[PDB]
């Protein structure tokens, strides 16, 4: 109804086999959403959205590997609740299985009958599809064929916060369990509700394809720093209900023009200390090699910085940032890149103050025509 | 005329009498048929040839095994029916049915029919059975279960889409009228 995104991604390590990757918490994979308010009880359809990014290998082809660990696209799972927003669905028993979609691989049924005149011929897209695009097919369509490929939740809605929940009804939630926040501020502000979950959403990027006709398999792994290039552990928070990361690795689009992400990240430091940092981006081509993974360098880099040097923290909204290429010396050095553009806002505004101060300024084209987009959120 | 025996074995609660009803009668019972056993008759062609059926609704329970076993006696083609939302009902297939028309009947043939083959894509069916830590009787199951235990062919019905029922009694009389290699 808005388009867009309202909690946190509740993160779950997900196993090899199907299976829990923490079967720890098999009891406690819990989420509790908070903030939920007035607008959040009328808010006409909310739906929590789950997602599998097969971690792992880029493909289950067999003949390759793959570095292990490559986040690659799996599908969406989506219902409305906009009925147990309301509350009517009032049960800790109702296991809700979950019709899984991955997206549409359908390439086993389909090829075994094309004979007697043959006249086709198109791409490979089982994955990849804008993910703005099955959002929305996700959104209209009200079948999936999931055939059994799905995930259970028992459901309710709470009253009452973090802490009034947490004692009324501790039973169900404890300490140890997961927590995901609807992404944003709420209708009444207690002065010193301090949080600082700064939720950035990757919405997309473009980027082309370059020498080699396979668009490089962009993953972009963006790494948060002090002002001196020193990364730090688990400022990006991949998602929610687990613990942040020191670099953060997007989705390998396996050769794609226009990746859109739809990732979410929260970021949370030092309050006093986050004025006086930066971030740093990679952007590497992924070929099906282990070894050409790991050799192969970010061909293009990026780095964008946290305060505007005014001293205020870059404000919400989308900021654009450039795909940075050639030699990174120029931009992985302690702080020579914070001397240099980083970000297309910041760059424009250099080149206008250029035409009217013109002091030695000659944009390097290694900001070539790749790009990255993030909207940021900032609930500090 | 020409009348075949076709004792129409298999669990309870898996497809029997179900696919019979829907053959015999043209109805998909609603709920599990307590049986003890039937006689039918009705009019069907194989393949262009027009056959006479005088049919049997076994029990599939283990308590009447005697008067089923009476049953086996005078069957030209054994069809087990066992649901392939409960494929426990396939490994009883496995364990007894087919080992008792056997020893009842050996070489006498045997059609296998694979129930609910709609519910191998229903939600409901795939979900209870992943929840019961097996998988609904894919084709390649059954057709093992019909190369190791000689079945004719292995069929699927859904007597709930009133899938396959004419067809298959029509190969449980083929198993006979034509009889395979
Ligand atoms: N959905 C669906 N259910 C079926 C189908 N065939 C049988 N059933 C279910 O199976 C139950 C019992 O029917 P049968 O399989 O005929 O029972 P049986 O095999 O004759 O075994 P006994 O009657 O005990 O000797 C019914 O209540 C149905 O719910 C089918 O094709 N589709
Ligand atoms: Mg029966």
């Amino acid at each position: 109804d808005q388009s867009t995104f309202i909690s946190e991604n509740y993160l779950i390590r997900w196993g090899s086999n199907g299976m829990p990757k923490e079967i720890e918490k098999l009891n406690n994979l819990q989420a509790v959403f908070t903030d939920l308010s007035s607008m959040d009880l009328i808010r006409p359809r909310v739906s929590l959205v789950c997602q599998i990014v097969r971690v792992g290998h880029m493909e289950l082809k067999e003949g390759k590997k793959h570095t292990c660990g490559l986040r690659r696209p799996f599908g969406v799972a989506v219902m409305d609740i906009t009925d147990i927003i309301h509350g009517k669905v009032d049960d800790e028993e109702k296991q809700h299985f979950i019709p899984f979609q991955q997206i549409a691989m359908e390439t086993y049924i389909r090829q075994r009958q094309l004979i007697m005149s043959p006249l086709i011929t198109s791409h490979v897209i089982g994955e990849n599809e804008p993910l703005t695009s099955v959002l929305n097919k996700v959104i209209a369509a009200k079948e999936v064929n999931h055939k059994g490929q799905g995930l259970w939740v028992s459901l309710k809605l709470l009253p009452g916060d973090l802490t009034q929940v947490q004692k009324n009804f501790s039973h169900l939630v404890d300490r140890s369990t997961a927590i995901a926040r609807k992404m944003g501020f709420p209708e009444i502000i207690l002065p010193g509700d301090v949080r600082n979950d700064i939720y950035v959403t990757l919405i997309h990027g473009e980027f082309d394809k370059g020498k080699k006709k396979t668009p490089k398999n962009v993953e972009v792994t963006m790494s948060v720093h002090d002002e001196e290039g020193k990364l730090l552990e688990k400022a990006i928070h991949p998602g929610a209900g687990y613990e942040g990361i020191s670099e953060y690795k997007s989705v390998v689009y396996y050769q794609v023009k226009q990746p859109c992400w739809y990732e979410t990240v929260k970021v949370s430091i030092a309050i006093e200390e986050v004025t006086r940092c930066h971030i740093r981006f990679t952007f590497r081509h992924r070929s099906s090699q282990e070894t050409r993974d790991k050799s192969e360098r970010a061909f293009g880099v990026a780095f964008v910085k946290l305060m505007n040097p005014d001293g205020t923290t870059l404000q919400d909204g989308r900021h654009d940032l450039v795909v940075y290429k050639g030699d990174n010396k120029k931009m992985e050095d302690a702080k020579f890149y914070l001397t240099l553009p980083g970000t297309k806002m910041e760059m424009e505004e250099k080149e206008l103050q250029a035409s009217k101060n013109l002091v030695t300024f000659t944009p390097s084209k290694d900001s070539t025509k790749d790009s990255f987009q993030i909207a940021t959120l900032i609930c500090s | 005329m020409q009348s075949i025996k076709c004792v129409v074995v298999g669990d309870g609660a898996v497809g029997k009498t179900c696919l019979l009803i829907c053959y015999t009668t043209n109805a998909f019972p609603k709920e599990y048929i307590p049986t003890v056993f039937d006689n039918y008759s009705a009019q069907s062609a194989v393949d262009g040839r027009t056959v006479n059926l005088n049919l049997w609704d076994t029990a599939g329970l283990e308590e009447y095994d005697r008067l089923r076993t009476l049953s086996y006696p005078q069957t030209n083609v054994f069809v087990i029916c066992f649901s392939i939302a409960s494929p426990p009902s396939y490994e009883n297939v496995r364990h007894k049915w087919h080992p008792e028309v056997c020893h009842h009947c050996p070489d006498v043939p045997i059609l296998l029919v694979g129930t609910k083959k709609d519910l191998r894509a229903q939600p409901d069916t795939l979900r209870r059975l992943k929840e019961q830590g097996q998988a609904p009787i894919t084709p390649q199951q059954g057709q093992a279960l019909a190369k190791q235990i000689h079945a004719v062919r292995y069929l699927e019905c859904s007597a709930l889409q009133q899938d396959g029922v004419k067809e298959v009694f029509a190969e449980a009389v083929r198993a006979v009228l034509n009889p395979t290699p």
